[PDB]
């Protein structure tokens, strides 16, 4: 029952989305970024839609940057909810998943009432967003957002002190501050270890520079440590959305270049 | 007998239902601290067996030999455990 | 008569047995905010039938491994779980065995084979590594299992069963001797693999890899009867039920009562629990529990003698 | 029921010559966990109760388990089983061959148990083998420095 | 009635029946498609609630739902697991990725369908199947399961 | 809401009851209206036999002063 | 030595206990007023039938109905 | 919802928080 | 409080008409409810949406037999739910 | 802005707290009850084919074709929807009408190709192409998911007035 050593094999999953985007043309080859990491659909077309816009010199329109942190963010709590909940399943603990599945259910359905997909939206497009939010989601994103917390806070109840969690997690998978930055981890693993780092604050992009956050650094990097800072990523984001429900400008969501 | 006519029809039972189910639907020994542990479970095990009696010699009209017997036994055992636990053993 | 109270006792346990995976299917559902199932039958009553014939019907297929070592396992599973239901003392047993005890404490101990014997017939590394550990800590568990009951006995008087409601009759022996039944009651934990200390056949898919249909089904049956069986030794042993011999039923009835909440207990451990590791498994038993174990058998020793509370033998 | 114990006797003889011809590791571990259960039963027959209960709580699952479990550890390769089997038919008839000629020239039940001393209420055994703790407190020591003997002595085998 | 045709007819339904109301599926999880079971196994959509488990390995599954891409190193395995499933087993493919190409149909190392490597019952569409889809199409299993005969084919051959 | 569990268990519970009021009333019946006598020692066995001997068949079946 | 008591106390909380036990086992008995009947409590119980000797004379055996005040008694039992 | 004030309470008591506030149940 | 929950389920039982009427609402949905009926569409169907339950169950339809004489009492399909009626249920408009 | 998750003296009250909780599992206990607390709350699954999951307008679901209220097919075969299909799952190939109009000869949407994305939605002139909202056309043959134009157009003339209900909530957003 001891791991000498572990080789992963990987490709079980190429699928060429890399050689297949050459033979599209920059809109069509949108819905593919949402593939590329599914769980977080549209963060991941922030970063295209940024990379296609600075190529153009183009900026999107300042309701549609607030929309891109407002979903930006659900993204993340969507996310991490996958990531605490799925770590707890292979672990054994399952209630967690079915608690926390619910609540995203409830996102997944902002997706929808905003792009017209559950998931794989397509939304953020390179020159801002679709459309613009339907006439009423704010308030809904609100309503859940008062109350997500609770939802948070209860996981907390039975994992981050389980008397059992922490032995499972805590001290495994340590990884050093040098080391983590060597084989360039750049997440929440080389936060957890105390590296200060986040994109989002060191370089910010759209207008996740007009919110305020905090990093949730970690120390003592193992797999109880990150957790831990996932979980108060879930608690920051909250933070990030408050705000962006509560100043997000009246305005056009693409840019005016036809 | 009384039980063997119980028993005989659990086996039926069982027989019955695996039988039911075939008929119907027509090296790496790494870890001597597996074996250390199970070396360890009949010297408990023993030691159990040695204790097993004590129901029975608790009305034994002598009781403070019992007693020092009874005590010695676990205490003993107990150390062999504690040494267990000084060296490399039972930490797998 | 003696074959009709053979049918009750068995049967019964048998249906019983059926109707705890759906209280285990609906009680970790409302836990997780769902409903469980409902929708085959009324309230999902005809539920545990319905998989029950689908589990039979679909092949058994045999893996290009033993064919005995592979049938035995099983059936040893579902005898000895049932078997043991035959000396529990409900108001009065069916068969009262003055050394009662000591046959559920050997009848348990026999299933660690079945274990062995499917992880070894299986013939694939996974089998194998799962069953070597699932000795390991079903054994390791006995250990404190047994000293546990030991210390019990001694303040009982004898290996009966029938005796304790004699000795429970004015307390249950949760009161004296609890911070043993807390120790029971996790090593029954361990001993019906549940949750908390459910390693093997986890996520990781042990012995049950290979075994589909009829063979998934009957040990399925036994550890389910077992949970129950585990159960109800705790309902006896620690948790007295009130007897009156007048009417032996309320007897039966509180029995009825503990026995599903305590069995409803290690269903609310599963969904709240995350899996201990196996190490970590085997460091609680070996490290924390039984030196607890052995230095409280020695109080249980000292306790009779100098309170002078030698128990009454028969 | 006569002879009960003779039939038993005869299963306990199966057995051993199931180890005998040293079959598989674990295959005859089986063997061994039968007569085990078989002796189990005997002892079980002349009025034994504690003794025989023992065995099948210490050998049977204690011993005998822990050995095949270092069996699937080591000695767990393989290369005639049933051939194996089918000798060990030929000398079950053989068993019967020999049991006829003792039959041939000499009834069990006649007597299994010697003197029932009817009236006695402390007349079983694990009063005996109580005695470990009164008049036999030696055969006991000497039990309990093997014990400790051994658990020092096994760490250097393995180490 | 004792015709034995009708006798038999009853007796196939409740083979039908108890197949058809305790289906255990496995999920392969290839790529996304996973995600929207995950959330039918959640509690909006309670999969258990109609007799299927949230999870099984491969010797207790009665279906397989193939969720996302079949890529062609997996497309090995695929076919494994198939293989190393009871005799009554069924295949739902989900996700437009595993029903055909999907977006990576023209790939080089994508299959083109599970369908290529193992026989489908029922394809639910759409790129993420919504997750009612797919309990539409476990529930259309259900309903292929119910109308199987096995035993008067065998009684009538 | 958590209603439902309940059906379930009920069915558990009667299968638990039966079992403990059947074994303690097929004694009742099967030993003529008198619980099943316990001979856990020599002596109780004794008297049980002693009794049989003393009359009819059957232990049950107990003649008093008036014999 | 407080602190390999309070630590040893706060971690590792169940070896403390362990030998705590160990040891008011391997006391209470020595310090009890009723060790002692123990020994006699079980002495007393009659299990095998109690033999009478011949009376050849001057002895101080209960004779006769066991009820003689002679002998041994148990009322140190009674109402213990 | 539908708590009756009784369920709610142990729901309340066992949670260690009001539930009630933040329910599972969405509403208009 | 417990007794007035007692008589909203035996106010749910005698709702579904008879005896006979509510065994065919138990057995082919498995869920007794009693709620205003919305409409009926011209495909044997029937409607009712109930404020007080959250928002997944609000809305229900309890579908009939033989909507194209199909035998669908037992085998209920999605489907047979009529285009016009689809948004209604799925929340898509909030007008009948 | 940083902040430490886990970054961080022994008295009898201190220490007796923490051996309790150790001993008598009390932190285990405080687990159980979040459980039992739920259990009593109302479960949040929907009867599914009695209640459906809700969806808005925008919801992309299955391909159909429109017409106009006249009845002439909305397409006029400018093929820009097989142009942005990411997925190359439209084919179109038109011929002039006899009545000298333009229209397509053969439309065939590959739905097992498609992605659902929904750019033939925003991509159409005429928007003769539209993501109707039904969701459940699961199909027991591979062949049957292969859509021509009649059974689009049969699709379109199933589903027009909840399509034209959706388009009609959601064009001013577009
Ligand atoms: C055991 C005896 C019954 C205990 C009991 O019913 O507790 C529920 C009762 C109410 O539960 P709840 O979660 O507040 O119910 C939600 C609403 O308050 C009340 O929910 P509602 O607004 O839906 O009220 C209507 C409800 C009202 O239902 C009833 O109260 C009648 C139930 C009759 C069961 C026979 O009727 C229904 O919804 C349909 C289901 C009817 C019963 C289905 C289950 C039958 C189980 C049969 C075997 C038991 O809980 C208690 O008062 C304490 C019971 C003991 C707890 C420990
Ligand atoms: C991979 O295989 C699987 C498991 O292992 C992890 C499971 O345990 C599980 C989860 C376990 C469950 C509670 C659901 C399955 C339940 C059963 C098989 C119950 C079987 C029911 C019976 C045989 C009833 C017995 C009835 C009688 C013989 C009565 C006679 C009088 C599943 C579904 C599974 O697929
Ligand atoms: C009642 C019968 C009791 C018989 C005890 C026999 C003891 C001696 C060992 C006999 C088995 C080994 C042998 O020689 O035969 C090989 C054979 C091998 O059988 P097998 O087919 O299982 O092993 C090989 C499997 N293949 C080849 C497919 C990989 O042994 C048997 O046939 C089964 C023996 C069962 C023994 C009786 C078990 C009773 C319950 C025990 C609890
Ligand atoms: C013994 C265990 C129980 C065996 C089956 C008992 C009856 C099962 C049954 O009637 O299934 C319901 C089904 C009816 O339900 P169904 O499965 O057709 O439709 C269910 C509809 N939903 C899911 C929406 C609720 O009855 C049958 O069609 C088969 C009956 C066969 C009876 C043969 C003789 C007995
Ligand atoms: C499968 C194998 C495991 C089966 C389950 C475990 C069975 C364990 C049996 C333990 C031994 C029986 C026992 O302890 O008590 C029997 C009892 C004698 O005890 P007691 O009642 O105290 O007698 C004096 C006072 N009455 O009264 C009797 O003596 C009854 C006669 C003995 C019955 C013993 C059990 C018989 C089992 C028969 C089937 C065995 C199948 C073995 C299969 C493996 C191959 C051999
Ligand atoms: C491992 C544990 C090692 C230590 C074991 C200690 C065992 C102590 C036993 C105490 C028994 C007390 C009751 C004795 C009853 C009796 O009559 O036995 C005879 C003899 C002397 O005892 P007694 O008569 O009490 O003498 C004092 C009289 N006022 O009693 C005896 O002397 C014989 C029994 C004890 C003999 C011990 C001799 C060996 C000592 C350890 C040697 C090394 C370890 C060997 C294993
Ligand atoms: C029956 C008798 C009792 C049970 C005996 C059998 C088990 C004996 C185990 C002895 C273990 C000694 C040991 O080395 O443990 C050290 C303990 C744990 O350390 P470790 O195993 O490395 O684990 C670290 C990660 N948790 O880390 C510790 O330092 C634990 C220290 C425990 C002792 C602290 C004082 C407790 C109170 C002692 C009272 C008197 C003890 C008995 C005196 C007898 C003579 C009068
Ligand atoms: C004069 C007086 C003489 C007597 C003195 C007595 C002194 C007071 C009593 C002292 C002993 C009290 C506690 C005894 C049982 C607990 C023993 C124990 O220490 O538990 C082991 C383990 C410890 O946790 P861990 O953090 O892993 O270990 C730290 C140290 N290494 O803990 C665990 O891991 C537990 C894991 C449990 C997983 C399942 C939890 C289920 C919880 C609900 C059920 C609780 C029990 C219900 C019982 C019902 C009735 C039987
Ligand atoms: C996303 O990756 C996946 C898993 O791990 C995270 C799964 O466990 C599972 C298995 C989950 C279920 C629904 C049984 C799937 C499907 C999967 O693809
Ligand atoms: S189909 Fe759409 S969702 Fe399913 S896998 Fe292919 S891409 Fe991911
Ligand atoms: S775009 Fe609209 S109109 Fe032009 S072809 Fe495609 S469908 Fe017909």
């Amino acid at each position: 029952e001891m791991v000498r050593k572990c080789d992963p094999h990987i490709g079980l999953l190429h699928r060429g989305t890399e050689k297949l985007i050459e033979y599209k043309t920059y809109l069509q080859a949108l819905p593919y970024f949402d593939r590329l990491d599914y769980v977080s659909m549209m963060c991941n077309e922030q970063a295209y839609s940024i990379a296609v816009e600075k190529l153009l010199n183009i900026q999107p329109p300042p309701r549609a940057q607030w929309i891109r942190v407002l979903f930006g963010e659900i993204t993340r709590i969507l996310n991490h909810i996958m990531a605490v909940t799925t770590h707890a399943l292979d672990i054994g603990a399952m209630t967690p998943f079915f608690w926390m599945f619910e609540e995203r259910e409830k996102m997944f359905e902002f997706y929808e009432r905003v792009s017209g997909a559950r998931m794989h939206a397509a939304y953020i497009r390179p020159g801002g967003v679709h459309q613009d939010l339907p006439l009423g989601l704010l308030d809904d994103i609100y309503e859940f957002s008062k109350n997500f917390s609770l939802r948070i806070d209860e996981v907390e109840e039975m994992l981050t002190n389980n008397r059992i969690w922490r032995n499972r997690t805590v001290d495994i998978g340590v990884v050093t501050a040098e080391d983590a930055l060597n084989y360039g981890f750049s997440g929440v693993m080389l936060r957890g270890s105390g590296i200060q780092w986040d994109l989002r604050k060191t370089q910010p992009y759209d207008v996740y520079d007009q919110v305020e956050f905090d990093v949730p650094i970690g120390s003592r990097g193992d797999c109880y440590d990150r957790y831990l800072c996932r979980v108060e990523e879930m608690r920051q984001s909250l933070r990030i959305i408050e705000q962006c429900l509560n100043k997000m400008p009246p305005g056009e969501i693409k840019v005016d270049d036809a | 007998m009384n039980l063997y006519t119980v028993i005989f029809i659990n086996i039926l039972l069982s027989l019955t239902l695996i039988l039911v189910a075939f008929w119907l639907p027509q090296r790496l020994p790494f870890s001597m601290k597996f074996f250390l542990v199970a070396i360890t479970f009949l010297l408990f095990d023993l030691e159990i067996a040695l204790l097993l009696p004590l129901p029975w010699a608790i009305q034994t009209i002598k009781t403070s030999t019992m007693m020092i017997m009874a005590f010695i036994l676990v205490t003993i055992l107990s150390l062999g455990l504690a040494y267990e636990w000084t060296q490399k053993g039972l930490e797998w | 008569m003696f074959f009709i109270n053979i049918l009750t006792l068995l049967v019964p346990i048998l249906i019983a047995m059926a109707f705890l995976t759906l209280v285990e299917r609906k009680i970790l559902g409302y836990m997780q905010l769902r409903k469980g199932p409902n929708i085959v039958g009324p309230y999902g009553i005809l539920q545990p039938f319905a998989d029950a014939m689908k589990l039979f019907m679909k092949e058994p297929m045999r893996p290009l491994t033993s064919m005995s070592l592979f049938i035995i396992a099983p059936t040893l599973s579902l005898t000895l779980a049932l078997s043991l239901w035959v000396p529990l003392p409900m108001p009065h047993p069916l068969i009262n065995l003055n050394l009662g005890i000591l046959f559920i404490l050997a009848t348990s101990s026999l299933s660690v084979y079945s274990i062995l014997w499917s992880g070894w017939a299986s013939n694939s590394k996974y089998s194998l590594f799962g069953a070597l550990r699932a000795v390991a800590q079903t054994i390791s568990y006995e250990v404190t299992m047994a000293i546990i009951l030991l210390s019990v006995l001694l303040m009982n008087g004898s290996y009966s069963l029938q005796t304790l409601i004699t000795t429970q009759e004015h307390m249950w022996l949760l009161l004296p001797a609890w911070p043993m039944a807390m120790m029971w009651f996790i090593s029954t934990l361990a001993e019906t693999n549940r949750a908390p200390f459910d390693l093997t056949e986890g996520e990781s898919e042990g012995f049950n890899v290979e075994y589909a249909a009829g063979p998934f089904a009957l040990f399925f049956m036994a550890e389910y009867t077992n949970i129950i069986l585990m159960n109800a030794l705790t309902t006896i042993i620690f948790l007295g039920p009130l007897y009156y011999i007048n009417l032996p039923e309320l007897y039966s009835t509180n029995f009825m009562m503990e026995a599903l909440l305590l069995s409803s207990t290690f269903l609310w451990i599963r969904a709240s629990y995350p899996r201990f590791r196996y190490d970590q498994l085997m460091h609680l038993l070996w490290k924390n529990f039984l030196p607890l174990t052995l230095a409280l058998c020695m109080w249980h020793i000292s306790l009779p003698i100098f309170t002078a509370g030698v128990p009454p033998y028969m | 029921m006569n002879n009960y114990i003779f039939v038993l006797s005869s299963l306990f003889l199966v057995g051993c010559l199931g180890l005998a011809l040293k079959p598989s590791p674990i295959y005859g571990g089986l063997g061994l966990i039968v007569s085990g259960f078989v002796g189990c039963l005997m002892v079980l027959g002349f009025g034994g109760s504690f003794l025989g209960l023992m065995v099948f709580l210490i050998y049977l699952g204690g011993m005998l388990v822990v050995f095949g479990y270092t069996t699937a550890m080591a000695t767990e390769e393989y290369p005639s089983n049933w051939l194996i089997l089918g000798f060990l038919v030929l000398g079950v008839i053989m068993e019967v061959f020999l049991i006829c000629v003792l039959n041939y020239y000499d009834g069990l039940g006649d007597w299994l148990m010697y003197e029932v001393d009817d009236v006695g209420v402390m007349l079983e055994g694990g009063i005996g083998v109580a005695a470990m703790y009164s008049c036999a407190t030696w055969m006991m020591v000497v039990a309990g420095w093997s014990l400790f003997a051994g658990i020092f002595i096994i760490i250097e085998i393995t180490r | 009635r004792s015709r034995a045709e009708y006798v038999v007819t009853k007796l196939d339904d409740l083979i039908n029946w108890a197949r058809r109301s305790s289906l255990w599926p496995m999920t392969f999880g290839l790529a996304c498609c996973a995600v929207e079971m995950m959330h039918m196994a959640a509690p909006r959509y309670d999969m258990d609630r109609f007799g299927v488990v949230f999870r099984a390995s491969p010797r207790q599954a009665d279906v397989m739902i193939v969720a996302g891409t079949l890529t062609n190193k997996m497309a090995p395995a695929l076919r494994k697991v198939y293989d190393q499933m009871p005799e009554p087993r069924y295949v739902v493919s989900m996700g437009s990725c595993a029903n055909g190409g999907g977006y990576y149909h023209y790939s080089y190392s994508v299959v083109r369908g599970c369908d290529r490597i193992v026989p489908v019952d029922i394809y639910v569409p759409g790129c993420p199947p919504t997750a009612e889809a797919l309990l539409y199409g476990i529930l259309q299993l259900q309903r292929k399961i119910k109308r199987e005969q096995k035993l008067k084919i065998w009684y009538r051959r | 809401m958590w209603f439902e569990i309940l059906p379930g268990l009920a069915i558990m519970g009667v299968c638990l009851v039966i079992p403990g009021v059947s074994t303690a009333y097929i004694h009742k019946f099967t030993n003529g209206g008198k619980e099943k006598r316990v001979a856990r020692v020599q002596y109780q066995w004794y008297l049980m036999e002693r009794d049989r001997r003393i009359s009819g068949v059957n232990r049950y079946y107990v003649s008093k002063g008036l014999e | 030595i407080s602190a390999f008591l309070k630590n040893a106390w706060a971690k590792e909380p169940v070896l403390v206990v362990s030998f705590s036990v160990w040891g008011l086992a391997i006391i209470m008995p020595m310090i009890s007023p009723y060790t002692k009947y123990a020994s006699m409590i079980n002495k007393a119980t009659p299990y095998n039938y109690p033999v009478p000797v011949r009376d050849d004379g001057n002895m101080p055996d209960v004779p006769s109905h066991p009820q003689d005040p002679l002998g041994p008694s148990l009322d140190w039992l009674k109402n213990l | 919802a539908s708590a009756t004030r009784v369920i709610q309470k142990l729901r309340n008591w066992a949670s260690g928080q009001d539930l009630q506030a933040k329910l599972q149940l969405r509403y208009q | 409080e417990l007794v007035e929950v007692l008589k909203r389920g035996v106010q749910q039982v005698t709702g579904h008409g008879g005896l006979r009427g509510l065994l065919r609402v138990f057995f082919r949905a498995n869920d007794i409810r009693i709620g205003t009926l919305v409409g009926e569409d011209k495909y044997g169907n029937k409607y009712y949406e109930d404020n007080k339950q959250f928002f997944g169950r609000h809305r229900w339809v309890i579908y009939t037999t033989e909507m194209n004489g199909k035998n669908t009492f037992w085998d209920v399909d999605g489907s047979m739910v009529p285009p016009e009626w689809h948004r209604w249920l799925h929340c898509m408009t909030d007008d009948p | 802005t940083y902040k430490y998750v886990n970054k961080k003296e022994v008295d009898m009250k201190s220490a007796t707290d923490n051996a309790a909780r150790i001993l008598m599992w009390t932190e285990l206990i405080r687990g159980l009850g979040m459980t039992l607390s739920y259990l009593f709350r109302e479960p949040a699954t929907i009867n599914y084919p009695f209640e459906k999951g809700p969806l808005s307008p925008r919801f992309r679901g299955e391909h159909a074709l429109r017409r106009y209220p006249s009845g002439e097919e909305r397409c006029i075969a400018c093929k820009l929807c097989e142009a942005i299909c990411p997925a190359q799952a439209i084919t179109i190939e038109a011929e002039p009408r006899a009545d000298g109009s333009r229209r397509t000869t053969r439309y065939d949407i590959d739905m097992t190709k498609c992605i659902y994305c929904g750019f033939c939605q925003e991509a159409c002139p005429v928007d003769a192409i539209v993501e109707g909202p039904n969701f459940e056309f699961s199909t027991e043959t591979h062949e049957e998911l292969l859509y021509n134009k009649e059974k689009l157009l049969n699709n379109g003339d199933k589903w027009e007035a909840e399509i034209a209900a959706n388009i009609q909530a959601d064009y001013l957003y577009r």
